[PDB]
Formats: structure tokens, C-alpha cells, sequence
């Protein structure tokens, strides 16, 4: 148990999530034209 | 339907169906003859709710049925009231299917351009549409009102 | 020298947060040198 | 699309409301869906295995395989096993939609042209699919394997 | 500086609103903490030497830093480093009893990244040290005060990292 | 606030904060519930205590509400009774604050330069403030009142 | 139905509270205006039928309402359409003394704008008919009593629009 | 209230009210600034009305505060206190609106049914409100009395 | 309404098939029960005043309900809460004796929620004061008549929720 | 309370604990509160003992009967009149914070008492419960809390 | 503890707990509480009282850790350590307890004897815990302190 | 014998632990219910004559343990029943305000089954009047101090059978 405790509090939970590269690049989606084949998936594409 | 929607997404990811997903499309199953009656409720009462609405709808705008108005003659009426039985019976595809969809490619996409070329007022059809579901809903059973009315209440968005 | 903005409320803080679940939870409850038959009458609701 | 899309889309053609006919081939659909469900979610735990074990009835210990063959390198060993791990995920989608359309639509459409230009012998590759299909028909079981093996056939027929 | 009681009052006046009763049960929250924090104040101080001590020997000292070539390497700039660690303290206890920590902003923080890196004071350490002062505050002052010292110990550091 | 002014003190001569300092912040925080219900009473009245203030600052001064004068006309009159609420409003802040720093900042700081470019005359100001404070000790109890006067009485002592 | 005294209690009955002199203050409001009121009434209850008359002469006569193929063509619909018109002008002057719409809701609004839509009588029409009641009535009852006549007659204009 | 009464009964006739009618509203609206000084009175001296109350109605009724009673017991007795207050507070709510109308919805109507699912007896609470008239009779100007009574006499003809 | 003999015969009915063993079994089935049926209806209809009274003590009174502002303020709301009680106890009497839930679905269940849900009666509240009922009666009745009256209690708590 | 807790620490033969000091500390603010809980007593004395009285023989119609100890006017005065007394020790047990004034003048040898007299200790016991009662009704909820506990102890002493 | 205190006392007498006892029993609760802090506070700094009484003690005593002394040695000096430790636990249990019994039974009884078995100077041990004591105070609050010196000073008291 | 608290601290000594937050939270449990527990203890000392009446009452009396040839018959063994049965309720008193149920075990408990088994005393009917002294001792405590209560009574019980 005591290995896998902090040794110092984090006393502020928020400051330590959001540290390191930003959430923004893991949550983006990619689109292809190999997904486009449906008429909705075409129009994301495009707004893409 | 519903079933469709799921394998899309599993297929964007490249994976077999989650189990959650494949418990959704299980209780659509069993859901889809509860949502059939509800559908024959409205198709049986589909020319009712359609006169209905055109009245009210006919009310509630007089400028459409006037000489300046693109639903004004016997002709035009006509077509008007055509309209709103078409918006009706894709109501009822939806119902079955569980999605918008179905509706969605038959009616809500280019609605716009179609209309703007016609010169009829957008707003006005959306109120015959605000009208059927009035209708609609009285007819119908609270719980069963509530289904049909998400599904009136998209074709309002989606004409707006 | 600019001026610095608040990364803070005041009810985050411990102490402040704590105090005000003990006056908010229990705000309504029994009110002594008040005669029973008073706060038997008394409404907690209030409005609504 | 999907079965109950397509009795849908029968009707819109007509411009006819949905009638009791229409709703008895829905309700049809409807009580074979527990089955397929069920069999996907075998099909899905047993994937790898079903892959392996029709690898080694078709593509493994033969001239592919061997030097100068298609499925020769692991670079070409890898894209087969891939190609068929394809088949396998969209017949699965197949069942569950209870729609052949989405495999013309996904898979068989320009795969023969494609094929024809990278060189891989498509009766083989035929030969695969079949192998999944009786492996397949095993793990799912009898009445799930009827539903299972149309799928198989659509695709090696494309093919 | 600013404190509870005036954040409060400064809300309401951007505002331009009279004080209303929620403003007034926050008001009414802090008087309540006051006293807790006053006898926090006071452990703070008269332990404050042994604090900074007991702080340095966790994480400070028998270290590069104090070996030759070290950042705390000379007895100023080991008097420089004490010096500091002592300000964090006195000013975390500023800070406690306000009930705000505006005043960590206003005095500490603001320009202290950009004094270091001139200086080529190392922050991951001085980080260090704070957080080590933090767990000797937190038992000094006891539970109830350790949640609320906690908190400004840990502005400090992030402010710095 | 006492306690930000002690803090200041403290900081100032680089110390941590006495034991006597300590004990005036314990004072405060026990005065600070009947501080409260003070300011509380005044903001319920706050509406009578400005228009009765203000009608006896114009009976005090006629000149201010006269053609010539500043506050005349309905537009003007408003804004002097809105100035009026002001400086109530900044009264109530100063006792919860148990200082007169947030009346300070806010109201008596360039308050001259101010009134002076408006051409608002400041000893009428200081008539109307000394107005509301006698309207605010008839409803507060004596010894409220004078904890309330401390903040009205440096009020009429800034614009001076 | 609700009265403005009745209103008071009701609000002071479901916070469980004793009549308050905060409350004393509204009703001793109320009691000042009712004097008016009550002149007021009688002067409407005398002009009725000339105030129902005029109303019609401003905006329902001389219409293609009343020319053939129009909603009040035909003696039985003018006949009609007067008999709702007397109904507002009574229910008005009832709200009038009572110091509260809610007698309106009750009796007057409810359900009328469906049975208009079933009936198809002219909505807009009506309540054309209702304000130009409303401006006679002010004539007749002068400027204090209008203002407070005024307001009901738009509350019967508001729900049937 | 009276208004309310009025407006009923011409509502049941169909005609506007009668001059007749509308003379008591006048007379009423005279009245009702007496009336609010009697209300507020009975307001001010409530508690120790209910508390006299309490004890002449447990002498003239031993039993009810007694083992078997259903007063008996501290709680009990409390609840028999609230009830004394509420019905206080209806009389108060009946001066000001000059009818017993509010007084009637609250308290008179399946007061019977209420009671007899608790087993109190309803005499004993009709004696309560008697002690309570004769005491707020005491406080009250023989007029402001003879009004008070009234609404009292009401309550103990509702319940008896 | 209907009744478990009746039950049996309108299935044969529809069926068009005359009475098989089987059916006869089912008949027999109730037949033993009725007598216990009986013994308890008999109870229950001697102590229903108490068994009112004491469910609402147990869930309705010393509570918000009852304090103003509450549902079952007032003494017509008081008496209308009790006077629900007691239909939903005879009710269930009635259902016991005859051995099938159709009568609560056809008399009781059947408008209940719209009518509460326009009321602004709360569902929840009433639930729990028909649970409180069926733990009293269970004790009149006795075990062997109490799991009888437990179903129809539930089914009429499971109809409101 | 100070006797009690001087005789802890004889009995130990110790100075007095500051724990022990403290508490007296506490009591003697507390007296000045307690005064006037008294005192509200003392100015409804004359009717708490009439209510109680009568509420005492509506429960017990048989004290007052010609058998009953009670029956008869010097008889049902003297009943009164031990209520009363009761009262004013209830009094004095509430100002010293401590049964101990209560129980000298009253329920040591009571039993003895009451048997020569032939009174029933029941029906005593009774009409002191009434005179709680009553007191309570006019005590706040607080302070008769305080009262309950020094009428529980008579009830329980007789 | 106190409570076992006054039970024991009543079950002697074979009576009811005497109304005094009950009031001693409700103090004891309240203060429990605040107790309980003491204790936390204490608890947590144990390691560095313990460290700085031994250091005040050796320099006291130089002779308990020399050659010829008992403490004299790593193991030794370990032991003597550890049984400061284990006096101040038993100081925590005191605490809480509101009774110095726990303490009594656990650390007072036969002391004389281990120790003089063990040859360790009573002394001595009794100067490590009167160190052990002003450090603790230092932590303490001033009231805190008071508390817990008296079952610093008990401990001192018993081991002579 | 042993308290809450005291059992506590012993659980930790045999561990030599210094008290931690689990135990700590287990002593601040036992805080808060001692108010009511010496609420409760108070009311069961006033009204503990009449609880053993209504008890003997309810199991012992009218009974042939009271007849001659029953156990509890002739004046000198219904005195001693009696005083068993006080003794069974002021030690249950004890352990309610001690909170453990030690104190039971070491007074009461320890060799009763023997004793009474050659005085030929009746367990059954013993334990019969203990259940119901607890019913009567629930109704005069309230309820949250009677599930107090409860268990200590229910703990005789058990012992005896
Ligand atoms: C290791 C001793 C420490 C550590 C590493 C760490 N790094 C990142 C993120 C980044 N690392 C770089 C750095 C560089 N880019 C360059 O071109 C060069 C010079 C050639 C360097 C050194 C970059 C750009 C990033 C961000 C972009 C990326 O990660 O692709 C992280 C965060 C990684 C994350 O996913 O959040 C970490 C943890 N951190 C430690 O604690 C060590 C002290
Ligand atoms: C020896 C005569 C005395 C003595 C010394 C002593 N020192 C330490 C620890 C440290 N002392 C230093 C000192 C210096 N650092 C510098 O930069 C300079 C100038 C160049 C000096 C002289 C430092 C930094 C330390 C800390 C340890 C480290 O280097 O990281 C100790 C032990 C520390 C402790 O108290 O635990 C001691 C014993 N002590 C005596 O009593 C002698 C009189
Ligand atoms: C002529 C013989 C007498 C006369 C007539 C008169 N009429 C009006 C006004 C109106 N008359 C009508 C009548 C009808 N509307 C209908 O639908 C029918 C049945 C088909 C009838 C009979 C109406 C509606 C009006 C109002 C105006 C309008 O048409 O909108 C007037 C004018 C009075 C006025 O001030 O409006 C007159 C003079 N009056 C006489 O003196 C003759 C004896
Ligand atoms: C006059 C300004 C307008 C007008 C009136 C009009 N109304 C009707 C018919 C009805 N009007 C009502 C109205 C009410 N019934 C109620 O119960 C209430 C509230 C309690 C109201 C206000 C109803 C129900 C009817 C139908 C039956 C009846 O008249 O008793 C008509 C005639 C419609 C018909 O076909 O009979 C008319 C003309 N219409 C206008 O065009 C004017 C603007
Ligand atoms: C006192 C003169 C008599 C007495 C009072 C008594 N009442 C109850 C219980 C209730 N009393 C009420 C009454 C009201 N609710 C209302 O809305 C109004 C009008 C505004 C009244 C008067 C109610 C609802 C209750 C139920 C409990 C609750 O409030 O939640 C009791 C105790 C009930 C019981 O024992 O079951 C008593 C004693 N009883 C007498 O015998 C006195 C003569
Ligand atoms: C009659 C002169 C008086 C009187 C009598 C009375 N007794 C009871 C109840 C009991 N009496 C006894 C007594 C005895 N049991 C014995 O073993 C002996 C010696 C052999 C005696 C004398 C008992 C055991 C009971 C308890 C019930 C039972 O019999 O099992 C009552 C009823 C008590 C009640 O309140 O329930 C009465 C009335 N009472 C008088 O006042 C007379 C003066």
C-alpha cells in the first residue's frame, strides 16, 4: 500500500491532472475518405 | 436503425461490437413491437391528424392561403396538405426504426434549398409540423406521446 | 503592475466549505428557548 | 443498412404507409436477433482462433507460404491474416444487421480490382473464407450457423 | 492584500449589490474558522525555526546542493536558501488566517519563477522544501487546521512549478 | 479588513503576527455575527433611510435643487439620490469590513477631483451623509447606532 | 377564485407566518384603491350596454366580419359575438373590485382559445374588440380608475392572444 | 373576503353587482383599517393568548391531560398548544379579511373527519377556542372585541 | 370486475372449449383459499378505522406533509389523504375476496396518476402510506391471510409508482 | 456541585483536579441562568400545584372518597400543601445544581413518613409527575429540560 | 475511564447512577471531542518528541548513556527510547479516557520492580518523561497543554 | 469492567498501535450517542418500578407460576422474582450507558444458568420477562435510544438461553 501512496499529499487534486501535453491532442478525431462511404460520414469529412 | 448506428461506430473504431453496444441494440429489439404499435396508432389516425393540422396551421397563417401566398388555391392547398401527410408518414418510419435517420435522408437534408426554390416560408411548414404533433400526441397515450414527440420535435429542429 | 485574478472562491477553501454543509445541511431542525408548540407550527419549506 | 431499413425503404419507393405485412417481416427480424447477437459475441471472443485454424487448413503448409508464393515474408503473411480478420469482422456485422449490403458496400466493392493489381490469387483467398465459415458454423452453433454461412457464401461469391 | 471578508465585499461591489443574506452566511462561515486558524497562526510561529530545520534535513541538505559547486554550496547562499524557506512559511501563515490566497499572488509568486532562473536557484528543490514544510506544518497544527495549511502550501508550489 | 490591516503590520516589519495582534483577529471574528445583523438592518431600510436623507438635505439646501443649482431637474435629482445610495451602500461594507479601507477605496479617493469636475458641491454631499446617518441611528438600537456612526462620521470627514 | 386581501393570506398561510406589518402595508394599499373601484364599477355596470355598443362601432362593424361570408355575419353570430363581448366587459369590472386577475383565469380564459380555433372565431378580431372596450371604458371612468381597468382588460387581451 | 363573497354571488346571478352590494364593499374598505390595528394587536400578544388558553381549557378539562387523554404527554400537549396557535392564526387571517371564508377553507372544512381519525374530541377543542376568545377579549377595546368575537363565535359553532 | 372462477371460465370461453380438469383444478385451487379470504376480509373491515390511523401516524403525520406548505395541510387536504386510505384499503379487501388484481386496475389504478400528477398529490408519499397499511393488516390478518393481502397491497403500490 | 466534588477529592485525599475545577468554573456561570428558571417556577408556584392537584384526582378519584386520605377540605388542603412543598425543593435543587437539597428535606424517610400518615406513595408520586407536566409547558424547552431532570428524580426517589 | 468510574460506584451502592454521576457522564462527552485532538496532535509529533526528550535526558544524565550506564550502547540506547515511546502512548490513552487508569494499569503498577530487575534508575526514566512533557506543551495549545501536563505530571508522580 | 472507549484503547494496546483515525472514528461514534444514552438511562431509573410491573404483568403475573405449585408462588419467591428482574434491567441500564456488554457477562451473566438450574427457576419464563421489559422500556425511552437498548436486553437473553 505505502509504494503506491503519494509520499507528498496533493492537496489540490485539479493541479496535478492537466499536467504534460494538453488533453486537446488525444481527444481530436481524424477523418479519411476510406470512412466517407455513408452520406453523413461524407459530410463530416467536408466540415473537417 | 439503431443497429446500423452501432456497427457504424464499431466500424470506425475497426473492433467487434462492445458489449454495452450490443445490449442496446437488445433492448431495441424488444422495444421495436411497442414502438410498431405506436406507429399504426398514427397511421391509422393519419388523415385526421393531417386535416387537423392544415386547419390550425391554415389559422394560425392566413397569409399562406392568400393570393400572395404560395399555399393559396385549391392546387396549392392540395400539396400543401401533401406535404404535411409526407412529414407524417416519415414520423412513422422513424417510430419503427428507432432513429432519425430514415427520416433524415428522405426529408430533412436539402429541405431548405427544395423550399427556398418553391418559395414557400420554412416557418410556416414547421408549424404545420408543430401542429401534426399537437394533434398527434392527443391521440396517443402519454408514454407513447413522449416517443412520437422526440421524433416531431427533431423534423421542428431540423426545419428551422 | 498588473492586476491578479482569483484562482480561488472563498467556499473552496476547507475550513469555509465545511462550515457552510453545517449551517446549510441542518439549517432546519429544532430550535431550543423556542416553546415546542411554536415550532411544531413551524414551517420549514417555507416558500415553494 | 440493416433489415428493418430495408422494409423501410421498400415502402418509401411505394410512398405507402407501414402496414401489417410490412410489420410481420419486422417482427420476423425481430425475435432472430437474440440468436445473432448471441452469435456475435462468440464470434468475437473466438476471433483469433477462427483465423488461426482456417490459416492452417487453407493458407499455411502450402506453395503460398513457401518462397516465391503470395503469403510469402512477413510483410505479405501479415496483410493476409489481416485481409481475413476483414471478412470476419463485416460477416459479423453482416449477421447482426441481417443485410447483405454492407459487404457489397464495404468490402466487395473494388476488392477483385484491387486483387488483380497486387497479384493475390482471389480463389485462394476464396478458399480462406470458406475455411473461416465451417470453423465459424462450429463455434456458433447449429441455428445460428444457417444465418452465419450466407454472409461467408455472399462474400466468397463476390469475391 | 486581500482576505475572505473583502473578497466578499469586493464581488458584491463589481457588482454593485447591497450585501444579501448568502454573502452574509459566507461571511458568516469564515467567523466561524476564524478562531481555528488563529491558534494555527500561533503553532506556526513558535515552531517555525524547527519547521525550516527539520524541512532542509528532509529534503535540502547531504546533498549536491550543499556540496561544493552546489547552488547551496557557501554559508550566504545557504543563508540565502533558509532565508526564503522561512518567508513561504511566514507567509502561508499570512495566507491561513486570511483565508485567501490572493496575498501568495501579490507577494510571493509574482516574479519569483523569472528571480530563480536569473539567479540559477533550482525550483524543483525549493519546490521540495515547501512541500516538505508542509508535512512538518500539518502535524504541528493538527487535522482540523492541516486541511486548510495544506492548501496554501500547495498553491505555493504549483504557483513556482 | 482588521485582519488584512494586521497582516500588512505584520509584513511591514517582516514578523509574524504577535500574540496581541492574534488575540484583537479573535475579537473580531466573535464581533463580527452582530457587525453583521447591523449592516443587515440598515440594508432593509436602505430605500426610507436615502429618501428621507435626501429630502432633509434639500430642505437643508435649497440652492442644490434651484435652477441654477446642480442637483436640479428629475435627471439630476436621481443621480444625487443615486449618489446618496452609493455611499449607504459603502457604509454597510465598512462595518462587516470592521475598517473603513473598502469605504475608502471605493468612495473617498479622488472623490474631490470627482465631484469638483462634476461641480457637485462637496460640503452639500457631506450635509446629505450626515442626513442619512441620523435617519440610520433612529432605527438601529444605541449602541449599534454608534458602531455605525464610527463609519458615517469618516465618511463626512473624507469629503471635507 | 382570488381576491388581492385573500392573496396576501394565502402567500402568508403557506410560510406558516402571522400577519406582518410588511404585509398590514399591502392590504392597507388595497383598501385605499377600493374606494375607487367601487365607483368605478358602478359607472361601467351603468354604460354597459352603450360601452359594448361603442367597442363594436370601432373595430367589428363596418367589417368584412359582418359582411356576408364574415365570422359575425348573420344576426345569430352579431348576436353571438356581443353576448361574449358583455361577458369580458363583466368579468373586467369583477377583477376590477377583486384587485386580482386570477377570477379571469379561472372563469374567462380558459379553454376559450381552443373553442375559438374549433369554432374558427378571429382570435386577433376579439381581442381588437377587447381593447377598444378598454379605451371606452377609461372615458367613462376616468383617469385613476383607468389604470387599473386598463390592466385587467390587457390580461383578457395577453391569454387570448 | 368579502369582495370575493360579493363577486360569487353575482357571478351565480350573471349580472353586475348591485348597488346594495357594492355599498358593503364600500363599508368594508372603511372598516378595514380598524380591522388590521385589531389583527395586529391579537398578533403581538398571541403567545401568551394560546398559553392562557392551554391552561383554562386543561382545568375545564382534566381528562384530556390525563392518561387516557389524547392531550397527555409533553408532546401531546404541544401538538394541542399548535393546534390553540393555528386556529389563532385563522381568526387573525378572517378580522382582516372580514369573512370567514379564509378561515373556512383552512380549518373548517373535514376538521370533523381529521379529528375523529386522531381521536381528539371535538368539544374540548371548541372550549380552547372559547378560552382563547375570552382571553384576546381581555387585550382587546370592547369594540375591537365584540369584532374579534365574531370570527371566534364562528370557530366554535364550525366545530362542536 | 372479475373474479378468479370468472377468470377461468372467460379463458375457456374465448377458447369456446367446455370446463377440463385441468380448469377444475385451477377452480379447486381458489376454492381452499376462499375460506381464509373470508376470515380476513371480515378483519380488516372490523379494524379499518385503526388501520388507517395508525399507517398515517406511521408515514403521514409529525411530518412536512402535514406542516404548512404541505401536501396534506389543511384539514379538506387532511381529510382527503385519509379518505384515499380508506379506498385503497376496501379496494384491496375486495380484491383479496376475489382472488384476481383486474378490480384494482379497473376502479382504483386506472386515471390514478393523472389525477395525482394534477393534484400535485405526491406519488411517492402515497406509496409509502399504502406499504405502511399492508404491515398493519399483515398483523391483523395473521400469516397465512397476510401473504394473500400482501400482493394486492404491492400491486396497487406498484400501479401508483 | 462543589461539595460533591470537594468530597471526591477528600475521599482521595488530593487537591482538587483542574478537570474538577473547570467544572465548577462552569457551574457558577451557569447558576445566573439557572436563577430564573427558578424564579419562573416560584411566580407560577399557585397554579402549577392547583393544575397538578386536579389532575391528580381525576386519575386517582379514590384518594378523594370517604375511604381516600385525601377526602375532606383539611385533608385535600394538606395534600396541596405537600405538592407545594415539593415544588419549592424542586426550586432549590435547580439554583444548587444538585438533588442533594431535595433529598434531605424530602426523600429521606418519606416511606416512613407517608406509611404512619397512611398516604399512598403512589398517588404522591403521581401528582408530582403532573406538576412536571405543568411546569414544563410554561419552562422553555431548554430550561425545562433542566426542571424534568430534578422532578424525574422525586418521582423516582418516592 | 470516567464513565467506568461512575458505573462502578453505582453497581457498589447496587443503585440507579445518581443524577450527579449522569451530569459528570454528559460533561465527559462533550469534552470527548476536543480530547480526542489532543490525542490526534500528540500521535502525529510522537517520533520528534520522542527524539528531542532522549536528547534533553542524555544531556541531562550523561552517565545513563556511558559505559558503565545501563542505556550505554546501540541496543540499549534503542530500549530506552522504546520505552519512552511506550509512555507516551500510554499519555495519548489517558487522554481520551479522561482518566489516568489506563495509563495506571498498563505503565504505574510494579514499575518499581521491572525496573530495579532491570537495574535501570528510576530517576532518570522519570526526567525523560518530564522532557517528554515540555516538548509536548510546546506543541500544545495553552488549555491543550494544561490537559494533557496532568497526565504527564501523574506519570511523573508514580515512577520515583 | 470495560467501556467503548476502554475497549478501544486495550484492542490497540495488545497491538502496541498508538490510536488511529479507524479508531478514532470508532470512539467519536460512541461520543455522539452518549447524550442519549444518558437520556435514556434517566428514564429508565424514574419509571423502572413501573417497568417491572407492566412487565410481570404482561409475562409473570395471572399466570401458574403465580398459582400454588408455580414457581413464583408463595410472597417470599415472587419478592425474589421480582428482584431478579430489577437486577436484570439497572445492569442493562449500566451496559446502555457504558456501551459494551462486557459488564453483563462479568455481574450478571457468569454462572446465572447454573443457579437458577438448581433452584429450579424456569430460564424460559425468566427470559420471557426480560423480552418484555424491553418492549416496555423501548416505548418510554423513543427510538433511537431503544435499538440502544434492544441489544443489551437481547444479549441477557441470549446468555440466559
Ligand atoms: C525525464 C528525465 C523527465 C520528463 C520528461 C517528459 N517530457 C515530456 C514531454 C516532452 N518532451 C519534449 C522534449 C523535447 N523535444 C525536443 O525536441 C527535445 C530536444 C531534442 C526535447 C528534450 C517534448 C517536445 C515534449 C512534449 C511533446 C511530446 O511529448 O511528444 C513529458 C510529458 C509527456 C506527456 O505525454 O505528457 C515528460 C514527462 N519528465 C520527468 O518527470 C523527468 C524529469
Ligand atoms: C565541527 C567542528 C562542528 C560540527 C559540524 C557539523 N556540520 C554539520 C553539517 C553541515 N555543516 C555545513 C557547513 C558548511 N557548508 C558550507 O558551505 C561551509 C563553508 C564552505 C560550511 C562550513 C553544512 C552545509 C552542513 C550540512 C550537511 C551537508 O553538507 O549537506 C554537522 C551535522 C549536521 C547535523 O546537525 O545533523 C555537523 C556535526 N558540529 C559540531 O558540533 C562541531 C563543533
Ligand atoms: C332600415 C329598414 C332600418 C335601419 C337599418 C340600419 N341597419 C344598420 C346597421 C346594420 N344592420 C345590420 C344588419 C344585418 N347584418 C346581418 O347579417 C343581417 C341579416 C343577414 C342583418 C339584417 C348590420 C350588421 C349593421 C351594422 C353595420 C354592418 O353592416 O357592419 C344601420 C346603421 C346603424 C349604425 O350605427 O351602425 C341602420 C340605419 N335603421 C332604421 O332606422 C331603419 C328602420
Ligand atoms: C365577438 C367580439 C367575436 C365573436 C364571438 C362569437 N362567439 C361565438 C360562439 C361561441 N363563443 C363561445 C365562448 C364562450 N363560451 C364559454 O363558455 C366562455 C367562457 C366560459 C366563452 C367566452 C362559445 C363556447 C361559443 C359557441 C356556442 C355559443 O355561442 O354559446 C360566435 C358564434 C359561432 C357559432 O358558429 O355559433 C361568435 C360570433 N366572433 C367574432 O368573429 C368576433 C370577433
Ligand atoms: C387541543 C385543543 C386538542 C388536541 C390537539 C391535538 N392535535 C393533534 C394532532 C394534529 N392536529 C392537527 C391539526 C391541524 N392541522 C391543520 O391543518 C389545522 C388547521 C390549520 C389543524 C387544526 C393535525 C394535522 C394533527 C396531526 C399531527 C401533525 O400535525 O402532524 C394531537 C395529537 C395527535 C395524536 O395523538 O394522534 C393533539 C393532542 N387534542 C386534544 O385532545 C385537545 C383538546
Ligand atoms: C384484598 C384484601 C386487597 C387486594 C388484593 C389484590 N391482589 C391482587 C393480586 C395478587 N395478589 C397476590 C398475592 C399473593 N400471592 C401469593 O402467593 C400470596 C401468599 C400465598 C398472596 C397473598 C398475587 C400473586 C397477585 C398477582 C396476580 C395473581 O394473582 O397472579 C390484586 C390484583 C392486582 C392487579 O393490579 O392486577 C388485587 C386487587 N387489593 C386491594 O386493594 C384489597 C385491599
Amino acid at each position: 500500500q505505502e509504494l503506491g501512496t503519494p509520499i507528498n499529499e496533493r492537496s489540490i487534486p485539479e493541479m496535478y491532472v492537466n499536467q504534460g501535453v494538453p488533453a486537446l491532442k488525444r481527444q481530436r478525431k481524424v477523418f479519411k475518405q476510406s470512412q466517407a462511404t455513408d452520406r453523413e460520414s461524407f459530410d463530416a469529412l467536408v466540415t473537417a | 436503425s439503431v443497429l446500423t448506428k452501432a456497427i457504424v461506430n464499431a466500424d470506425a473504431e475497426a473492433r467487434y461490437l462492445s458489449p454495452g453496444e450490443l445490449d442496446r441494440i437488445k433492448s431495441f429489439v424488444a422495444s421495436g413491437e411497442r414502438r410498431l404499435r405506436i406507429a399504426q396508432t398514427l397511421t391509422e389516425a393519419r388523415e385526421r391528424i393531417v386535416k387537423q393540422a392544415g386547419d390550425q396551421l391554415f389559422q394560425k397563417r392566413p397569409d399562406v392561403v392568400s393570393p400572395g401566398g404560395n399555399a393559396y388555391g385549391e392546387k396549392m392547398t392540395a400539396l400543401c396538405l401533401r406535404d404535411l401527410d409526407y412529414y407524417l408518414r416519415l414520423v412513422t418510419y422513424g417510430i419503427v426504426a428507432g432513429d432519425v435517420t430514415p427520416i433524415e435522408e428522405i426529408g430533412i437534408i436539402g429541405v431548405k434549398e427544395m423550399y427556398n426554390s418553391l418559395q414557400t416560408p420554412i416557418p410556416a411548414v414547421a408549424e404545420g409540423v408543430r401542429a401534426m404533433k399537437n394533434v398527434a400526441t392527443s391521440l396517443l397515450s402519454g408514454d407513447d406521446a413522449a416517443e412520437a414527440g422526440f421524433y416531431f420535435d427533431y423534423l421542428v429542429g431540423a426545419m428551422q | 503592475f498588473k492586476p491578479i485574478r482569483s484562482k480561488m472562491d472563498i467556499a473552496s477553501m476547507p475550513l469555509v466549505q465545511a462550515a457552510l454543509k453545517e449551517q446549510q445541511a441542518t439549517k432546519t431542525a429544532l430550535d431550543m428557548s423556542r416553546p415546542m408548540f411554536l415550532e411544531l407550527g413551524r414551517s420549514f419549506k417555507g416558500a415553494d | 443498412q440493416d433489415a428493418i431499413t430495408a422494409v423501410i425503404n421498400n415502402y418509401d419507393v411505394q410512398g405507402k404507409y407501414l402496414d401489417g405485412a410490412a410489420l410481420d417481416k419486422l417482427k420476423a427480424y425481430f425475435t432472430t436477433g437474440a440468436v445473432r447477437v448471441r452469435a456475435a459475441a462468440v464470434i468475437s471472443s473466438n476471433a483469433t482462433t477462427i483465423i488461426k485454424e482456417a490459416a492452417a487448413k487453407a493458407l499455411i503448409y502450402s506453395d503460398l507460404t513457401r518462397p516465391g508464393g503470395n503469403m510469402y515474408t512477413t510483410r505479405r503473411y501479415a496483410a493476409c491474416i489481416r485481409d481475413m480478420d476483414y471478412f470476419l469482422r463485416y460477416a459479423t456485422y453482416a449477421m447482426l444487421a441481417g443485410d447483405p449490403s454492407i459487404l457489397d458496400e464495404r468490402v466487395l466493392n473494388g476488392l477483385k480490382e484491387t486483387y488483380n493489381s497486387l497479384g493475390v490469387p482471389i480463389a485462394a483467398t476464396v478458399g480462406g473464407i470458406q475455411a473461416m465459415k465451417e470453423v465459424v458454423g462450429g463455434l456458433v452453433g447449429p441455428d445460428a450457423a444457417k444465418e452465419a454461412s450466407i454472409y461467408f457464401d455472399y462474400l466468397s461469391s463476390g469475391l
